């Protein structure tokens, strides 16, 4: 109903878009710890015991 | 004739264990590093 102008509108969804792409990169971050295996084969010995 | 010990053999099953080297290593070690600074 266009009781706000077009640009605020353009100017508020990149706020919006650059926040969902901060979030993104928290996620990743939040991703890389509890480390996924990126290949899938026979696993050997721990050479990083837990704790250190 | 001479009389000397003689055996009687026959078959049976064994286990064939077998001798191999090694260390011993610790179950779950941490090295306490700071992650942190100063004095």
């Amino acid at each position: 109903d266009q009781a706000v102008s077009k640009q605020q509108y353009a100017d508020a969804n990149a706020a919006y878009l650059q926040s969902k792409a901060a979030v993104e990169q928290a996620r990743i971050n939040l991703r890389y710890t509890k480390v996924l295996s990126p290949i899938s084969g026979r696993i050997g010995r721990s050479a990083v015991t837990e704790g250190a | 004739t001479p009389e000397v010990g003689i055996v009687t053999l026959e078959a049976q099953t064994v286990t064939l264990n077998t001798e191999l080297p090694g260390r011993t290593n610790a179950f779950r070690i941490a090295e306490v590093r700071p992650q942190v600074n100063g004095i």
